[PDB]
């Protein structure tokens, strides 16, 4: 025995009362919460937002290395003799010994 | 696994002492089925019953960690080769397969032509 | 007027918020003025105009 | 146009000489379906192209040349390295391209003969054999995390070898 | 580190004032804001209703972490600037100590995979 | 301009009246989130530099957006719980997620280790506030003491070996200015060098050997089903692990090969207890050990394949881990035990769910490509550059992986539900909202994730 303690509370409305609701306490709030503003949201980030996420922000020089490239293979084959590479970085630089 | 016929009419004593035990299987079988059937056939119900078998049964390997497993003896370090060796055991293999690998690459070469990956 | 100050006085503190760390960020722009025009990277010298990056 | 290889010249003529039947079908509906829905788009294609009248100049790739490269730079400094590190990094991302064409070239190699394929071509596998073994031995490819430091000790790494190897032979 | 050329007795020197103090400082702002945050929490240890809407000796509360603040930081732009100064003199005075190295491309070893 | 909007979140709950509350609380958080998918994923040709180090830049990190979805997402969860509750102690607590999220932007933001650190241990206090408080289940104090007893133990030994490093070699501040670095020589002193620098994120990133500081939170769950996606971005939370391999100490890796092969079994023998547990959080819990055990297996290789493999990784975890959550939240709120024998039973109650319930599962397995085989796919090539014989062990866990998923399945397709009187109800509008808000992310990314696995790609 506790005296105090036993008083327990089980109460899941959710279609009883409301009829139409995503949560308990006052319909005209909820149809304005759980309706309106969870679905601009929905809207705006997924769609309007869609058109930022891979759709034109350029993006780490990905279209921008196929035009560098394509003018460099032209540049090196016709005028060069070898094909783009051979060397990287050092041309005759300071020897180990 | 069963090692002899499938058992169901094999083995059985032929209306002895067993029937006295057979008729009590019933007796506790209803004693835990009329309390079931008194909590579920009211209409103002709503809500899913416990039923403390299946939460002893959550219990028995959740919790009983500790309180369990006080005599530490020789079968639980038998459960402990099980435990450490198999990641032991990958130590002479991964190893064998890059000595192979790496001395392949300096003496010998045994590198892919069109390896542009890695 | 006069409902919209009582109703929505919290509503109007989050969008004014973005707009005060988009200028305070802004601002820090002026710290960083080390090789602005200088560090051949992106440096060309401008005429019509003073400081082209920020 | 240029860039990309493309075959020499497209064969292939008309010649219907065994039986009447119905002539060939596939070259009665090639006439068909080309004023049926080919001719709309192209209509369409140009009425979208006669739409657009002014249109954006848009300049292209930007430049940026050389800035020292990061041999030339001794010492380690923060400000000297950082411009040599972009350079770097600029040049690793245009050869990771310039592969993908010849691999792209490669791709144009297997369709355009097709029954062939292996025996003739010769060209096409040559040149993707002098790419990636360049590619492989001088532009990482071993040397794990793209860092502008590190290729310059796995390009020492290479000519120590090398020289090595000439100095003994 | 240390303390060597200064006394006590009022806090900045005075005599090496020549630094420019803090004016209207992001560093200023945060002390303000715990100014701010002690004419909350006053509210809330002796029952007060509405810490944001309640008695007004808070303006005490902001304008008394801001004074101790500000002198706070003038020790602290002081202080910095002399451990920095002494720092800059001792390399000025023995220059041995302090060596300089310059323009290498030493080999080194690389990492394979 | 990420610095005073999410600070500017925390008066907005407190001013406002008692009838609104949540409805301020996403709408001021969703159009934030909407200005980080504007402005972060922009990038030249290396990381840039927002500002001066309080918040620094992204390198390879769209992981923050991922939070900023996130910032609301929780709020959403958490609608039938806390229902019941004073409404003081409502602006107490969404004050509390909303500073995990502050700390959690400046974490990803920052790119420092010791500004990270500090603020990566800063995201531990809200956690174990928001475990140890509202927590459904009785034993939840076991939760908080081995959630800091685990994390701290490991994590402390970073204070002798950050300020170590650049008392020896200029300064860690910048990172991008760290590149002074000195190839590490393999010595006896540097054996606990490397170790106190990685154990700290073996913890975080769960292993085999010290992995028991996750199942704990998720059983003794800190709100049914709602506050445990904060939990998930705790474990993508220790990213760490990209930026200590890559800079602090790329030669000496020799140290790493033993904890591939602890982290191997630890992805069979995690998945095999992850079978027959009756908990339905658990079944989760235990396969969020596996999943998150990829990275650790990929990091370590330190081949660029395994990078793009594991931020993809990070990503797909914390959308499809968490989205399973959020279906063990549903679930839970009408039975009030998570016992998964006694649950059974879809289409006869919830038709609509059974169909968000295929769409969490399948994401476990390599489906057509979204996030999670481009993850995973890309780890597993990684693995055989380093030895041939992986994908034999690889191999098993693609079996387990379906007996992750059908496993969930099957237990809720047996059409029954006998002993059930409740769940009349079929799913609220906000209820279905949760299951919309993390797979169609998911199903966005199925067409171009160029700007999800980003480290140089």
């Amino acid at each position: 025995r506790w005296q105090e303690d036993p008083e327990p509370e089980d109460e899941n409305l959710y279609e009883k009362n409301p009829d139409s609701h995503g949560y308990d306490k006052d319909p005209a709030v909820d149809i304005w919460n759980m309706r309106v503003v969870f679905f601009f949201g929905f809207s705006i980030v997924l769609v309007l937002g869609s058109t930022f996420v891979a759709y034109l922000p350029d993006y780490r020089m990905q279209e921008w290395a196929r035009r560098e490239a394509e003018r460099l293979v032209k540049y090196r084959e016709a005028h060069g003799l070898p094909i783009m590479e051979s060397n990287c970085f050092d041309p005759s630089k300071i020897q180990l010994p | 696994s069963s090692l002899p016929t499938t058992l169901d009419p094999a083995e059985y004593d032929i209306s002895s002492e067993t029937r006295k035990a057979q008729a009590e299987r019933l007796a506790i079988r209803s004693r835990l089925k009329r309390e079931y059937q008194l909590q579920y056939y009211d209409p103002s119900r709503r809500g899913v019953i416990e039923d403390p078998a299946l939460v002893r049964w959550t219990y028995a390997r959740s919790a009983n960690i500790y309180p369990n497993f006080r005599p530490n003896t020789k079968t639980s370090l038998l459960g402990a080769l099980f435990g450490i060796g198999p990641l032991v055991f990958w130590y002479y293999v991964f190893k064998t397969d890059r000595d192979r690998k790496e001395k392949l690459i300096q003496e010998g070469k045994l590198d892919r032509t069109f390896n542009i990956s890695y | 007027l006069l409902q919209v100050v009582r109703d929505h006085w919290v509503h109007v503190l989050v969008p004014m918020g973005f707009v005060f760390g988009y200028y305070l960020d802004r601002k820090n722009d002026e710290k960083l003025t080390a090789f602005r025009n200088k560090s051949l990277l992106y440096k060309r010298e401008l005429k019509p105009n003073e400081e082209v990056t920020w | 146009x240029x860039x990309x290889x493309x075959x020499x010249x497209x064969x292939x003529x008309x010649x219907x000489x065994x039986x009447x039947x119905x002539x060939x079908x596939x070259x009665x509906x090639x006439x068909x379906x080309x004023x049926x829905x080919x001719x709309x788009x192209x209509x369409x294609x140009x009425x979208x192209x006669x739409x657009x009248x002014x249109x954006x100049x848009x300049x292209x790739x930007x430049x940026x040349x050389x800035x020292x490269x990061x041999x030339x730079c001794q010492e380690k400094d923060v400000l000297c390295m950082f411009e040599a590190e972009m350079q770097w990094r600029r040049d690793y991302k245009v050869d990771q391209e310039i592969v993908n064409i010849i691999q792209e070239r490669l791709k144009a190699c297997q369709q355009r003969e097709g029954e062939s394929h292996r025996q003739n071509c010769a060209k096409e596998l040559e040149q993707f054999t002098q790419v990636v073994k360049a590619y492989q031995d001088r532009y990482x490819x071993x040397x794990x995390x793209x860092x502008x430091x590190x290729x310059x000790x796995x390009x020492x790494x290479x000519x120590x070898x090398x020289x090595x190897x000439x100095x003994x032979x | 580190g240390r303390q060597g050329r200064a006394t006590f007795q009022f806090l900045p020197d005075e005599a090496r004032s020549l630094p420019p103090p803090k004016l209207t400082d992001p560093r200023l702002a945060f002390v303000g804001f715990l100014g701010y945050c002690s004419g909350l929490i006053d509210n809330a240890i002796r029952r007060r209703p509405v810490l944001l809407a309640g008695l007004h000796r808070q303006l005490l509360y902001i304008t008394s972490f801001v004074f101790v603040g500000y002198y706070l930081l003038k020790r602290q732009d002081y202080m910095y600037a002399v451990r920095d100064h002494d720092m800059f003199s001792y390399i000025k005075s023995h220059x041995x100590x302090x060596x300089x190295x310059x323009x290498x491309x030493x080999x080194x070893x690389x990492x394979x995979x | 301009k990420y610095i005073i909007p999410t600070i500017m979140l925390m008066p907005l709950t407190w001013l406002s009246k008692n009838n609104m509350i949540w409805v301020n609380s996403t709408a001021h958080s969703l159009l934030i989130s909407f200005t980080s998918l504007l402005l972060m994923n922009q990038f030249g040709d290396n990381s840039l530099n927002f500002s001066l180090l309080f918040f620094s830049d992204s390198l390879s990190t769209p992981l923050l957006i991922l939070t900023m979805w996130l910032l609301p997402l929780m709020l959403m969860a958490s609608q039938h719980h806390l229902s019941k509750e004073n409404l003081t102690r409502k602006k107490l607590f969404i004050t509390m997620l909303i500073s995990l999220q502050l700390f959690l932007i400046m974490t990803f933001t920052a790119m420092e280790l010791i500004l990270f650190y500090i603020l990566f241990e800063a995201t531990l206090v809200p956690t174990l506030i928001i475990i140890t408080r509202w927590g459904n289940q009785t034993e939840r104090l076991n939760a908080g003491l081995y959630f800091l007893f685990y994390t701290l133990a490991g994590s402390l030994p970073l204070l002798v070996a950050l300020i170590y490093i650049q008392n020896t070699v200029g300064s860690l501040n910048f990172l991008m200015l760290q590149y002074w670095v000195q190839p590490v020589h393999n010595s006896w002193s540097n054996v606990f060098m490397w170790l106190a620098c990685m154990m700290a994120f073996m913890v975080k990133m769960p292993l085999y050997g010290l992995h028991l500081w996750l199942p704990k939170a998720h059983v003794e769950a800190p709100i049914a089903g709602s506050m445990v996606l904060a939990a998930v971005l705790l474990k993508l939370g220790g990213y760490g692990m990209l930026r200590i391999t890559l800079i602090l100490n790329p030669m000496t890796d020799f140290m790493a090969y033993p904890f591939i092969m602890l982290s191997l079994w630890g992805m069979i023998m995690t998945s095999s207890i992850c079978l027959r547990q009756t908990d339905l959080k658990s079944l989760i819990a235990y396969s969020s050990v596996s999943h998150m055990a990829l990275v650790i297996v990929a990091i370590l290789i330190q081949t660029p394949w395994s990078y793009m493999g594991a931020t993809a990784l990070m990503i797909a975890h914390g959308l499809t881990s968490s989205m399973l959550f959020c279906l063990a939240n549903s679930n839970y709120e009408r039975i009030h035990s998570r016992t998964m024998i006694l649950a059974r039973g879809l289409q006869t109650l919830l038709p609509l769910m059974a169909t968000w319930w295929l769409l969490a599962s399948l994401t476990n397995l390599a489906l057509p490509p979204t996030i999670n085989l481009i993850g995973e796919l890309f780890v597993v090539m990684s693995t055989f550059s380093w030895s041939n014989i992986t994908i034999i062990l690889m191999g098993v866990n693609m079996v387990i992986t379906a007996l992750y998923s059908l496993y969930m399945l099957i237990m809720t397709q047996r059409g029954k539900y006998t002993y059930h009187i409740n769940n009349i109800s079929p799913s609220f509008t906000r209820e279905n909202a949760l299951m919309s808000l993390h797979i169609l992310p998911l199903l966005l990314l199925t067409l171009n994730p160029k700007i999800i696995l980003g480290p140089l790609y």
